[PDB]
RNA sequence: UUGGGCGUAAAGCGCGCGUAGGCGGUUUUUUAAGUCUGAUGUGAAAGCCCACGGCUCAACCGUGGAGGGUCAUUGGAAACU
RNA sequence: CGAAGGCGACUUUCUGGUCUGUAACUGACGCUGAUGUGCGAAAGCGUGGGGAUCAAACAGGAUUAGAUACCCUGGUAGUCCACGCCGUAAACGAUGAGUGCUAAGUGUUAGGGGGUUUCCGCCCCUUAGUGCUGCAGCUAACGCAUUAAGCACUCCGCCUGG
RNA sequence: GGUGGUGCAUGGUUGUCGUCAGCUCGUGUCGUGAGAUGUUGGGUUAAGUCCCGCAACGAGCGCAACCCUUAAGCUUAGUUG
């Protein structure tokens, strides 16, 4: 659906950010002010261009755009991992190996490779498959289905992601952008606003955030879907 | 919308072990000449492969020309770094005018109507920088004389 | 390059023996009259580019085991070169009665005769890439064991082989029962040796 | 200028301190002197537009208009001077 | 901080000048550039010292299978200060000096506005700078950049083969 | 037929970097370029063999107790042992 309701947004911790001179001048048309040195969302485009987000993923979704709502944030490698999955997606929480996307197309196949190692670990002859392999196929399991989500079972595309710190995270979105794929994102204080379209400063501690944009973003898959 | 030709080829040969390949890194461009030059780059390897190899990378970003159509009425130039070209605009009905590597890039877009003042570096890699130059960093006639706020010919 | 010549590579399971000689007395004459034979082919079955060596002598009722599967050399029709030497390798062998031959299937996939198949490959040195070295792209790619390349014979007067690589990569390559073999032939430097050595892969 | 720059590469000063000056910030306002003269008598050849004749084609020659549409001659007046 | 070479014991000086907070005020009254300004470190440099230290030379020693040399006391001057400087250093910013910015940030010397005054400290604004990075720009890249190796208005000189 | 000479005419013959445990390679992929992956920062066995953290994933090349060998049975049995 559109929006996030207002008041665990505004009091339970959007507008927060972190101390200034890690500033932002750049998503100045979002930040409101700041509580000696901690941000402010400006708390009106954090709920009206919300529901303009929400029409930007209403006709992406009508087609079959599912959003990855991302694990970044450490209620993000839980909750925001989990709505994804509500969405009808995986999630991502290990790391990139430092350019699979900037230097796309040879470990770009680790889409293929979740795709076959996890579906050759899980289909029968697993018996067959013996315990000198399964020692290692353990070891990787760990870090494999955590390493890519997005494209893991919903095998198309997002064309949103939702990032907290593309400030480090644009590692996914900026070697995407080899690819040419728009993002929106409920932002953390001092990161990027360009490479994602729609940038809100919301602190990560209001889980109204998540649920009622985010996972509300998993039910715009489905209403903003039909 | 792009438009088909072929750019260049080099020979790259390091310094390593056994013997030095000789890959032929090749920039083409490609599409149906509309007017909207597409360019791009691509390292490959093999003497018959390496053309397609290469366009295989040359196609993953082709870059657009917003042309005016005819002649783009004023001068036309550019410039990034080291390089730059300029077009004076002439005649249409003068036949063939360009350059000396700018030649078939000249037939690429549609306008066949202004000159190559051939300037820039003398860099063959950024020689492609100059070319392009000069083309990329257009905008339309009537879009502009609209978004001045006046109409397309208050401003004539 | 201060290398040795090998023959046998990882004998024990892959490697084997085609031993089945019976030829027991005469070690001086009867063993001359089946290894002096060997010393006959070279030169009749036309750039013979065979697969490998099997060898038999059953029982000292010799019929002569060397195979050289490109047929019609052979065969003729119906028993007329094997017939034939049923009369004439009586001085070769004992009987030499109907010599038998087999269907070569990807010849080059074979480790260590395919030398013959490559030596005839450039050793014209005339139009030496297409119309005889068609081959070294043909076999290429059956998924051989060693995989190896390289080609010395009379190019330039060179006195020393040709190699190729890129680079990348990951594997455990550690394996201890392949099959591969040597290749060295008789081509004229005209003033400092190079026997071509000569593989290719499939 | 139009159609070069000067760290390395064609080239940027131990140094700074200084007069004329070049340029230093201007805000208003008057002249017509210059800032595509008005229009014409108005224009060097192998050289301002066409017509020409001869040129074995040519090789090469010349001719008229256009005399220009190019200077002079007349002008006075912004939002710089 | 000085015109630089450069500028170092401290009580003090002029605190000249930087310097930021105030700047109390007539009306272009400046940078570079004819003028002209001075010197520039030492090697060396025109007097007593000076061989006192250090110190070339010499001695005298010898590596392991090699000196008088790395080694140097006596010691040659020299070294050095009370009377004369050259116009040279990696004086390098290889990057000339005026009007102002290039997302800007950055902790901070100075001087200030201050809140809180603290117990002379926490927080905000601050600039000559101080650094740090870092936007644009920059060149081939080295790499430079709110303080250039950028950006728009000043001059200078250089050179477009060496 | 050479022994008279040339390995040097080439098969060769072959001693030989060097058991180097190493040599690697594709799918490829970044660096405008002169440059970038494997076999990893913390801790584990006979042959470049990895995990929490590193640009990787996929095969060979020299070489598994490899098949003997020492063995425990047997097996086969009295044949010659």
């Amino acid at each position: 659906m559109a929006v996030i309701s207002m008041k665990q947004l505004l009091e339970a911790g959007v507008h927060f950010g972190h101390q200034t001179r890690r500033w932002n001048p750049k998503m100045k048309k979002y930040i409101f002010t700041e509580r000696n040195g901690i941000y402010i969302i400006d708390l009106q485009k954090t709920v009206k261009k919300v529901d303009e987000a929400y029409n930007f993923l209403k006709q992406v979704s009508e087609d079959g755009g599912q959003v990855l709502f991302v694990g970044t944030k450490k209620q993000a490698q839980e909750s925001v991992k989990s709505e994804a999955e509500r969405a009808g997606q995986f999630y991502i929480n290990q790391r990139w190996l430092g350019g699979l996307l900037t230097n796309y197309k040879t470990i770009s196949k680790r889409i293929k490779r979740i795709s076959e190692i996890e579906k050759m670990e899980e289909d029968g002859l697993f018996e067959v498959l013996p315990k000198k392999e399964v020692v290692e196929l353990k070891k990787e399991y760990d870090r494999l289905i955590k390493f890519l989500g997005g494209i893991r079972d919903m095998k198309s595309m997002p064309q949103a992601l939702f990032v907290v710190d593309p400030r480090k995270e644009r590692n996914a979105i900026a070697e995407a952008r080899k690819l040419n794929i728009p993002i929106v994102g409920i932002v953390d204080t001092n990161c990027d606003p360009d490479e994602i379209d729609y940038v809100i400063p919301a602190n990560d501690d209001a889980i109204r955030a998540v649920k009622l944009l985010t996972a509300k973003m998993a039910d715009a898959i489905l209403e903003g879907q039909q | 919308e792009f438009e088909e030709r072929v750019v260049t080829i080099n020979r790259v040969a390091k310094v390593v072990k056994g013997g030095r390949r000789f890959r032929f890194t090749a920039l083409v461009v490609v599409g149906d000449k509309n007017g909207r030059v597409g360019f791009g780059t691509g390292k490959a390897q093999e003497v018959p492969e390496a053309i397609k190899k290469a366009v295989e990378a040359a196609k993953k970003d082709l870059v657009v020309v917003p042309r005016v159509e005819g002649t783009t009425p004023h001068t036309i130039t550019g410039r990034y770094g080291s390089g730059s070209v300029f077009m004076k605009p002439a005649a249409p009905g003068t036949g063939v005018i360009a350059g000396g590597p700018v030649r078939a890039v000249l037939e690429l877009a549609g306008i066949t109507d202004i000159l190559s003042k051939s300037l820039g570096s003398n860099t063959p890699i950024n020689m492609v920088r100059a070319t392009i130059d000069g083309l990329q960093n257009l905008k339309n006639a009537e879009d502009v004389a609209k978004l001045r706020g006046k109409t397309v010919e208050e401003l004539y | 390059g201060q290398k040795i010549n090998p023959i046998g590579l990882r004998v024990g399971i892959i490697r084997d023996w085609e031993a089945k000689w019976y030829a027991e007395k005469d070690f001086a004459s009867l063993l001359h009259e089946d290894l002096k034979i060997r010393k006959f082919i070279d030169n009749e079955l036309k750039e013979a580019s065979v697969s490998h060596v099997e060898i038999e002598r059953a029982a000292n009722r010799i019929n002569i085991a060397i195979h050289t599967g490109k047929p019609g050399m052979v065969i003729g029709k119906g028993g007329s070169e094997i017939e034939k030497l049923r009369n004439k390798l009586n001085a070769l062998t004992d009987k030499k009665v109907h010599i038998n031959v087999i269907e070569i299937k990807k010849v080059d996939l074979d480790a260590r005769l395919v030398a013959e198949n490559i030596a005839r490959q450039l050793e014209n040195r005339a139009s030496f890439r297409r119309v005889q070295k068609q081959a070294i792209t043909r076999a290429m790619k059956l998924g051989a064991k060693g995989i190896k390349t390289q080609v010395s014979g009379r190019l330039g007067g060179a006195d020393i082989a040709r190699a190729e690589q890129y680079s990348e990569g990951t594997v455990p390559l550690h394996t201890l029962r392949a099959d591969i073999d040597y290749a060295h032939a008789e081509a004229d430097t005209t003033y400092g040796k190079l026997g071509v050595k000569v593989w290719i892969y499939r």
